C-alpha cells in the first residue's frame, strides 16, 4: 500500500503558525488540519496544507465537531489555482494519538480511500523526527471480533525541493555544520544511534515495569517479540568469529599505512618546494 | 513426475495441482501429495500400494502403457526408481550435514558401491555438493566457510534485531494508548 | 529448558525422554524440521543435534522479571559506551 | 533577491522639491544596481529596505532537514564490496605513483614563466592522488570503528 | 631480468662483438635454470627449436639440463660442480657465482619433496647423493634459514611437510620495505633543515 512519506518543510512552518495563531486566542490542546499532495509508485508526498474549524471536549471523547462545508469549498477554491494537488490525509498536532482519531478517519475517508494520519510535535525536545505516520488496517485475531480498526506505522522522512531548499538555506544563517569528513561521518551517525537505542530500551523497560506489578494487562505479542528479540543476540566468544574478525582487522590496517606513507612523502616534497622558492627571494632587495 | 527436477516442473506442479476434478481420483493425488512433500519412502512401500493400482478402474490404459510395453516398461521403471533416489538424495542432503556411508546405502535400499557410483556422476555434473572420504567412511555435505560470510551474516542479525525492535515500540504504545487515557 | 549458551543434544537423551530407541530419533527431528515447528541442522556421524529456534510460547507473570532484569542490566552496556565515546573524543568538536 | 518599491508623483517634483525626507544615515547602505538605474527607479519611484524577523521556535523546528534515523548510524555495510574498492583504488594509487616521478623530475629544466601553463591541459598527480588517500583514509577508518563498537553494544 | 631479456635466440644475434652465439645459448639456459619454473621451462627453453638444434653440439649442458628436468638428481651433482667450476673463473659471474649454486642445490631439494609426505632420509641417501650426515646438515641448516618449509625427526629419521599459506611470506616483505622506506625518508628529511 504505502512504503514511504515524504514532508516538506512547508507543512511544517504552516502548522508551526496555525497552532500559534489558534493558541493564542485561548487554552486549546489538539488542533487539525489536512494535508495535499502526491503519490507516485509507492512513495507519497507532501506540499501544502490548510487549517479547518475544529472542536472537542474535554469531559469525554465521544463528543467533537468538524465542518463539511470549510473544507469543501477551501479544496474546491485551492483547485482553481494548482490543479496537480489533491487530499491525501490530515494532521493533528496532539503530543500522542487519541481515542477519536478512529472516529475522524472514518470520517474523512471519503474524500480518500487510503487517507493518512500524520503527528507533528510543535515543541520537541529531542534529536528525533517531528512527524510520525499512520495508515489504517483491519486486524484480526482467535477471539472478540472478526475484524477491529487499528493503525499501523509508515516509514517518514523530511525531503526537500530546489527553492524550498535555498529558503532554508537562507533562514539558517547561525547555524551550519563545522567539517564534512571523519567528524560529520562519527557524530551524527554513532553517538546518535546509542542515544536513541538508550531511549527505546529505556521506553521498554517502563512499559514492562508497568506489568508484574500494576494494571496487569498482560499481552501476549509483546512477550512474543521479547523472545524473538532476546533470541537474536549473538555470541562473540566463539573461536571462529575471533579468527574471522582478527583476519579482516589485520586486513584493513595495511591500506591506512600505505595512505600514511603516501601523505608523508607529499609533505616532504612540499617543504622542500616552498624552502627552495622562497630562499631565492632575499637577494632580489640588494 | 518423471521429469529430472526443475523450477519449471516445480511451479508447473503448483499449477497442476489443487484441480476441483483432480479429487476424483484419490490415488495419483496422493501420488502427487509424495511428491510435493518432505522425505520420501525408499522404494518398497510405494511400490507395494501403487503397483496393483495401476490395474483397475477406467483410467489404467496410461498405466498399461507404462507397465505392459517391455522396453518403454524397463525404461520408464529406471527413470522413476531413479527420480526417487534423487528426492531421496536433495532431502538428505537439505536437512544433514556429515553422514556415514552405511545409513545412506542403507536409506537409498541399494549397496554402498552404487551409492557412491550413483552420487559420483551426480557431484560431477555440477547438481549437488558433497564430499566423500571413503577412508573412514564419511559424507560432508557443507562447504568451506570464508571470513567475509560470518561477518555478512552477523551484520545481517544485527539489522534484523534494530528493525525487530523499532517494531515492537509502537505495538507498545498502541497498546498502552487504550488503557491510562481517563 | 536449555540455555541458550551449549544447546547441543545428544541422541541417547531425546531417546530417553521420549521413550524410543535410537534408529527413529532421526526421523522425528526431520518431521520436526518439515513442518516448521522448530529450526535447526543434525549431525549423524557424531549423534549430535544443533538445535537454533523454537517457537515462542505464554508464560506467567513471575517469569517475565527475568527478562526485566537482563534489560536492566543490559541499558548500562550502551549508556557506558556512550559515555566513553563521548568523553574519550572531546577535543574532535566541543 | 527580493525587492520593495513605492510610487512618487511628478507635481511635487515639479515643486523643486525631493521626497523621502532623510533623517539619518541606515537608508543607504546597498547601492542599487545597473539595470534598477537604466530603467524608471529613482525619476518614478522609491525602493524601501527589507528585513527578517526571526524566531526561535520556528528556526529550532526548521534544522530538522537532512537528519538521519538512529538506524543509519549503526549499520557497518558489506564486506564484500569493501574490499572491492579498496582494490579499485589502490591500482590507480600505483598508476598515479608512477606517473608522479616524470613530472617530479622536470620540474626546473623549463622556465618558471610558463610552468603555471604546462598544467592546462593534462592533469598531475600531486593534486589527484591527494583526494584519493583522503577518501580511503576515511572509508577504512570509520568501517573500523563502527565494527569496534558494535562488537560490544550488542551483547 | 636478464632472463627475461635474453629471449633473442630467434631476433637475432648480430651483436658478435661481445661474444658467439653458442655462449650466447649457453648464458641464456643458466640464467633460465635460475628465473622460471616448470611450466614455463617446459615451453620456452625445452620446445624451442633453434636452441635444441644448438644445444645438440653441446653435450654437457644438455646433460644438465636433463638431469634436472628428468629429475635423475645423481648425475646433477655433477654437472653442478662442473658448471660452478667454469663460472668460478668466467668474467661477470665471479664476484657471486657461490649465490648462484645456493639456489640450485637447494632448488632441487624443493623439488623432490614437494610430492610425498613422509620421506625419509634414508631413501635420499641412493637417490640424491651418498651421505647422510651430509644431508641432514644441509637440511637443517636450510631450515634454520626460514626457507625450505618442512621438518625433520632425528630420534627416528623421518622428514614431514607442511603447507603455509601465502599471506605470512606476503607480509614480512612489505615490513621490510616499509622499514627501508621510512629509514631512507626519515635521513632525507632531516638533511635539510640542518
Amino acid at each position: 500500500a504505502v512504503q514511504k512519506v515524504v514532508v516538506h518543510p512547508l507543512v511544517l512552518l504552516s502548522v508551526v503558525d496555525h497552532f500559534n495563531r489558534i493558541g493564542k486566542v485561548g487554552n486549546q490542546k489538539r488542533v487539525v488540519g489536512v494535508l495535499l499532495g502526491s503519490w507516485q509508485k509507492k512513495v507519497l508526498d507532501v506540499s501544502n496544507s490548510f487549517a479547518v474549524p475544529f472542536d472537542e471536549d474535554d469531559k469525554d471523547d465521544s463528543v467533537w465537531f468538524l465542518d463539511h462545508d470549510y473544507l469543501e469549498n477551501m479544496y474546491g477554491m485551492f483547485k482553481k489555482v494548482n490543479a496537480r494537488e489533491r487530499i491525501v490525509g490530515w494532521y493533528h498536532t496532539g503530543p500522542k494519538l487519541h481515542k477519536n482519531d478512529i472516529a475522524i478517519n472514518e470520517l474523512m475517508k471519503r474524500y480518500c480511500p487510503n487517507s493518512v494520519l500524520v503527528i507533528i510535535d510543535v515543541k520537541p525536545k529531542d534529536l528525533g523526527l517531528p512527524t510520525e505516520a499512520y495508515i489504517s488496517v483491519e486486524e484480526v485475531h482467535d477471539d472478540g471480533t472478526p475484524t477491529s480498526k487499528t493503525f499501523e506505522h509508515v516509514t517518514s522522512e523530511i525531503g526537500a525541493e530546489e527553492a524550498e531548499e535555498v529558503g532554508v538555506e537562507h533562514l539558517l544563517r547561525d547555524i551550519k555544520d563545522t567539517t564534512v569528513g571523519t567528524l560529520s561521518q562519527r557524530i551524527t551517525n554513532q553517538v546518535h544511534g546509542l542515544k536513541g537505542l538508550n531511549s527505546k530500551l529505556l521506553d521498554i523497560r517502563s512499559y514492562l515495569e508497568k506489568v508484574a506489578t500494576g494494571k496487569l494487562p498482560i499481552n501476549h505479542q509483546i512477550i512474543y517479540q521479547l523472545q524473538d528479540v532476546f533470541n537474536l543476540l549473538p555470541d562473540v566468544s566463539l573461536q571462529e568469529f575471533v579468527k574471522a574478525f582478527y583476519l579482516k582487522t589485520n586486513d584493513q590496517m595495511v591500506v591506512v599505512y600505505l595512505a600514511s606513507l603516501i601523505r608523508s612523502v607529499v609533505a616532504l616534497h612540499n617543504l622542500i618546494n616552498n624552502k627552495i622558492a622562497n630562499r631565492d627571494a632575499e637577494k632580489k632587495e640588494g | 513426475i518423471l521429469a529430472p527436477f526443475d523450477n519449471e516442473q516445480s511451479d508447473l506442479v503448483h499449477r497442476i495441482s489443487g484441480d476441483k476434478k483432480l479429487e476424483e481420483i484419490p490415488k495419483y493425488k496422493d501420488l502427487l501429495k509424495l511428491f510435493t512433500t518432505m522425505e520420501l519412502m525408499r522404494w518398497s512401500t510405494l511400490v507395494e500400494d501403487y503397483g496393483m493400482e495401476l490395474r483397475k478402474g477406467s483410467l489404467e490404459s496410461p498405466a498399461t502403457d507404462v507397465f505392459g510395453s517391455t522396453e518403454e516398461g524397463e525404461k520408464r521403471w529406471k527413470d522413476l526408481k531413479n527420480r526417487v533416489v534423487e528426492h531421496n538424495i536433495r532431502i538428505m542432503a537439505k536437512y544433514y550435514t556429515r553422514i556415514t556411508m552405511k545409513r545412506m546405502a542403507q536409506l537409498l535400499d541399494l549397496s554402498v558401491d552404487e551409492s557412491e557410483a550413483f552420487l559420483s556422476n551426480l557431484v560431477v555434473n555440477k547438481t549437488i555438493f558433497a564430499k566423500v572420504d571413503r577412508l573412514a567412511g564419511i559424507i560432508n555435505f557443507q562447504r568451506p566457510k570464508d571470513p567475509n560470510n560470518l561477518l555478512n551474516d552477523w551484520s545481517q542479525k544485527l539489522n534484523s534485531l534494530m528493525s525487530l525492535v523499532n517494531k515492537t515500540t509502537h505495538l507498545i504504545a498502541k497498546e498502552e494508548m487504550i488503557h491510562n487515557l481517563q | 529448558t536449555r540455555p541458550a549458551n551449549h544447546r547441543q543434544l545428544t541422541f541417547e537423551e531425546i531417546a530417553k525422554s521420549a521413550k524410543i530407541t535410537v534408529n527413529e530419533v532421526e526421523l522425528l527431528v526431520m518431521k520436526a524440521l518439515s513442518v516448521g515447528l522448530v529450526k535447526g541442522s543434525i549431525d549423524e556421524v557424531d549423534k549430535r543435534v544443533h538445535m537454533t529456534w523454537v517457537q515462542p510460547r505464554v508464560l506467567d507473570l513471575q517469569q517475565i522479571k527475568g527478562m526485566k532484569d537482563r534489560l536492566e542490566f543490559w541499558c548500562t552496556d550502551v549508556k557506558s559506551m556512550e559515555m566513553l565515546v563521548e568523553h574519550q573524543a572531546h577535543d574532535i568538536l566541543t | 533577491v527580493i525587492d520593495a518599491f513605492r510610487l512618487i508623483n511628478a507635481n511635487m517634483m515639479v515643486l523643486g522639491h525631493e521626497p523621502r525626507q532623510t533623517t539619518s544615515n541606515l537608508g543607504h547602505l546597498n547601492k542599487p544596481s545597473i539595470q534598477a538605474l537604466i530603467h524608471g527607479l529613482n525619476r518614478h519611484y522609491y525602493s524601501i529596505t527589507i528585513n527578517y524577523r526571526k524566531n526561535e521556535l520556528e528556526q529550532k523546528m526548521l534544522l530538522n532537514l537532512h537528519k538521519k534515523s538512529w538506524m543509519e548510524g549503526l549499520t557497518l555495510q558489506d564486506y564484500s564490496e569493501h574490499c572491492k574498492h579498496n582494490e579499485s583504488v589502490v591500482k590507480e594509487m600505483l598508476e598515479l605513483a608512477k606517473n608522479y616521478n616524470k613530472a617530479v623530475e622536470e620540474e626546473d629544466k623549463m622556465t618558471p614563466e610558463q610552468l603555471a601553463i604546462k598544467n592546462v591541459g593534462k592533469q598531475d598527480p600531486k593534486r589527484h592522488l591527494e583526494e584519493h588517500v583522503d577518501v580511503l583514509m576515511t572509508s577504512n577508518i570509520v568501517q573500523c570503528l563502527a565494527a569496534m563498537l558494535d562488537t560490544v553494544v550488542f551483547k | 631480468q636478464a632472463a627475461e631479456l635474453f629471449l633473442d635466440t630467434v631476433s637475432t644475434f648480430t651483436s658478435y662483438e661481445l661474444m658467439d652465439y653458442k655462449t650466447f645459448v649457453t648464458y641464456t639456459v643458466y640464467v633460465s635454470m635460475i628465473a622460471l619454473e616448470r611450466p614455463d621451462l617446459r615451453e620456452k627453453v625445452i620446445k624451442g627449436a633453434e636452441i635444441l638444434e644448438v644445444l645438440h653440439s653441446l653435450p654437457a649442458v644438455r646433460q644438465y639440463l636433463f638431469s634436472l628436468y628428468e629429475c635423475r638428481y645423481s648425475v646433477f651433482f655433477q654437472s653442478l660442480a662442473v658448471v660452478e667450476q667454469e663460472m668460478k673463473k668466467d668474467w661477470l659471474f665471479a664476484p657471486h657465482y657461490r649465490y648462484y649454486v645456493r639456489e640450485m642445490r637447494i632448488h632441487a631439494y624443493s623439488q623432490l619433496l614437494e610430492s610425498y609426505r613422509s620421506l625419509t632420509l634414508g631413501y635420499m641417501a641412493e637417490a640424491f647423493g651418498v651421505g647422510v650426515e651430509f644431508i641432514d646438515q644441509e637440511l637443517s641448516r636450510f631450515i634454520a634459514a626460514g626457507r625450505l618449509h618442512c621438518k625433520i625427526d632425528k630420534v627416528n629419521e623421518i622428514v614431514e611437510t607442511n603447507r603455509p599459506d601465502s599471506k605470512n611470506w606476503q607480509y614480512q616483505e612489505t615490513i621490510k620495505k616499509g622499514d627501508l622506506l621510512l629509514n631512507r625518508v626519515q635521513k632525507l628529511s632531516r638533511v635539510i633543515n640542518m
